[PDB]
């Protein structure tokens, strides 16, 4: 079933305007880095037997090409993390007290009671779980990754979207949310007049997200999938050292403990071809995988800069609904974003007209739409129902009434008339 | 390899154990029926942390993932570093080593210090306080992006065996 | 400074240099030079050595072509990002943050470079911030007044409404504030006087 059937009434004179809204926090999980694994070609193909190495050196640069490629992947992983997280020229800090006008951010901010990581980040961390091969350590530790996430949250909470474009300028948080509403098309009286409800909704949504992550164990599927793919590929590479490849034994020491050089060399050569082919396949799969992870790191850096360090006008790019502001969270080998979106809720259907005529002139709404409660006419903002009297302050004039199709007759109040009659 | 006594219980018929990659992991001693574990000897790549040859010629060395109790000696989580000394002053990253430690040439020796995330700044926050800019600084920046790579072609027949 | 373009040329040249250098390896045969292998051994024993040489060379060629296809795909991703910058950043003005320079994007200018493009991103930057006291709205006639495009600010002796990104103080008339509601609902409202042009 593709989806729920829902047909929306259409008529040439009908409009539906929101009357109330629901703040919503959704989540996005992206892989940002892989595991920096390097496999030594000589110590994997020829296991510490010089008789094997002497044969191996005759295959040219195959041994060093694979080391060079793997080194490239390993450096790229660090570049990916630096690009996604190190977007701050300073390490900003939260103010000691939390007077954010009704917003409780305890579930995203760093908590000193524990490694200082946020309550969301602890749940994120908990959920995600031959001689040649070794694992190299990441350049940026998990502590420093959490410091950068803390810095981005602290700046985006105290200084607002101004910290990413230049010096960080403080702003009261409710004023910051008012500018975000004004960004998505809704006037700021709406926030100032519903602050308690908006804070309550935001606090409830942020609290629910923690339970949502815990209740479903498969929320972090993308990160887990990346870890599993790397582990399985390494495991197959280790397994391929158990295959004879057309020789008499997989074990090199035994195949050299039972034959003389002219007869041992042919079997060694057969193993060298097979093991080199298997390692080459592994290196190529790692290059393709690294490229997809690089695309996800570039997408994550774009989302961090365009969504955490500002407000996005791009639809569906930071969660369904209009985007207000986002919060980053670290995760193992990944970043989790918390998009706060304003969603229209209780739609009410009103009748509408393109323009109104008052004195042989057509008036068009300056910002907003013309609606009727059935008897009178009022001009209201498209994304909220705040009905207002049609003055000449909130409209402009253009043309004779006949040119517009659907023009209706009504009275446009003029503030000049009362103070001029008196 | 290195032999250490193994707690693995061998059934009365089999003598030596096997690993996932078909290399003996445990063997039983012929003279005394004891069970021993075979562990490969210490192995790890060695990396040099070199300030450019123009600046100097002294170079420290990094033994990857092998603690240097088997031979100034800073043991990191990326291995142990020889030739450079731990410092308590944190500076910006110049040579990346790993696990959040970075080394550079300071004025003389090589120092390995914890990498510095950046400066710290606390912005005055209050419920009624705002900051508004008064001047501005036009700035020009540069972004360099690769757009194409050399268009090469290889004749397979001539490369594999030419003129035969 | 031009590290990215240099790296692209260096990597491609290093791949070609390895592909040519691999022609000197015998791959388990008795000589790299094909002519010696063909001559020293009679034809039916020469063929097996030649087969080993052909296999090695073909594997070296296949490794080169695979590595180049991967590298070319990375280049195409960078070229697509460059096309997006040349469309959304020079032929227009971009609201997107950090896409075109750390700052507010004013305009950009492209410059050619060998196997690459270089963009000159002109960005406005706020400079000398100063701390002022603020309030969400002002109440004058038992009604609220919200700024139209600005912020309420006070140096301690007056209240002005000013642009959010520049400090140009201006009087609070009724020409720049719209009215909605009464004093009680809006938190922290400050009683003050709004002048009128009437």
């Amino acid at each position: 079933s593709l989806g729920a059937e829902n047909s929306v009434a259409y008529s040439n004179n009908s409009i539906a305007i929101p009357t109330n809204f629901t703040i919503s926090v959704t989540t996005e999980i992206l892989p940002v880095s892989m595991t920096k694994t390097s496999v030594d070609c000589t110590m994997y193909i020829c296991g510490d037997s010089t008789e094997c190495s002497n044969l191996l050196l005759q295959y040219g640069s195959f041994c060093t090409q694979l080391n060079r490629a793997l080194t490239g992947i390993a450096v790229e992983q660090d570049k990916n993390t630096q690009e996604v997280f190190a977007q701050v020229k300073q390490i900003y800090k939260t103010p000691p007290i939390k007077d954010f006008g009704g917003f409780n951010f305890s579930q995203i901010l760093p908590d000193p009671s524990k490694s200082k990581r946020s309550p969301i980040e602890d749940l994120l961390f908990n959920k995600v779980t031959f001689n040649g091969l070794t694992v190299l350590p990441p350049l940026l530790t998990d502590e420093m990754i959490a410091q950068y996430t803390s810095a981005l949250l602290a700046g985006t909470i105290t200084s607002g979207w101004t910290f990413g474009a230049g010096p960080a300028l403080q702003i009261p948080f409710p004023m910051q949310m008012a500018y975000r509403f004004n960004g998505i098309g809704v006037t700021q009286n709406v926030l100032y007049e519903n602050q308690k409800l908006i804070a309550n909704q935001f606090n409830s949504a942020i609290g629910k997200i923690q339970d949502s992550l815990s209740s479903t164990p498969s929320a972090l599927g993308k990160l887990q999938d990346v870890v599993n793919q790397n582990a399985q590929a390494l495991n197959t590479l280790v397994k391929q050292l158990s295959s004879n490849f057309g020789a008499i034994s997989s074990v090199l020491n035994d195949i050299l403990s039972r034959l003389d050089p002219p007869e041992a060399e042919v079997q060694i050569d057969r193993l060298i071809t097979g093991r080199l082919q298997s390692l080459q396949t592994y290196v190529t799969q790692q290059l393709i995988r690294a490229a997809e992870i690089r695309a996800s790191a570039n997408l994550a850096a774009t989302k961090m800069s365009e969504c955490v360090l500002g407000q996005s006008k791009r639809v569906d790019f930071c969660g369904k609904g209009y985007h207000l502001m986002s919060f980053p969270q670290s995760a193992p080998h990944g970043v989790v974003f918390l998009h706060v979106t304003y969603v229209p809720a209780q739609e009410k259907n009103f009748t509408t007209a393109p323009a109104i005529c008052h004195d042989g002139k057509a008036h068009f709404p300056r910002e907003g739409v013309f609606v009727s409660n059935g008897t009178h006419w009022f001009v209201t903002q498209r994304n909220f129902y705040e009905p207002q009297i049609i003055t000449t302050d909130n409209t402009f004039v253009s043309g004779n009434c006949d040119v517009v199709i659907g023009i209706v007759n009504n009275t446009v109040y003029d503030p000049l008339q009362p103070e001029l009659d008196s | 390899g290195v032999l250490t006594e193994s707690n693995k219980k061998f059934l009365p018929f089999q003598q030596f154990g096997r690993d996932i990659a078909d290399t003996t992991d445990a063997v039983r001693d012929p003279q005394t029926l004891e069970i021993l574990d075979i562990t490969p000897c210490s192995f790890g790549g060695v990396s040099v942390i070199t300030p450019g040859t123009n600046t100097s010629n002294q170079v420290a060395v990094l033994y990857q993932d092998v603690n240097c109790t088997e031979v100034n000696v800073f043991q990191t989580r990326a291995g142990c570093l020889i030739g450079a000394e731990h410092v308590n002053n944190s500076y910006e990253c110049d040579i990346p080593i790993g696990a959040g430690i970075c080394a550079s040439y300071q004025t003389q020796s090589i120092i390995a210090y914890t990498m510095s995330l950046g400066a710290e700044n606390s912005v005055a926050y209050s419920n009624n306080s705002i900051a508004i800019p008064t001047n501005f600084t036009i700035s020009v920046t540069t972004e360099i992006l690769p757009v194409s790579m050399t268009k090469t072609s290889v004749d397979c027949t001539m490369y594999i065996c030419g003129d035969s």
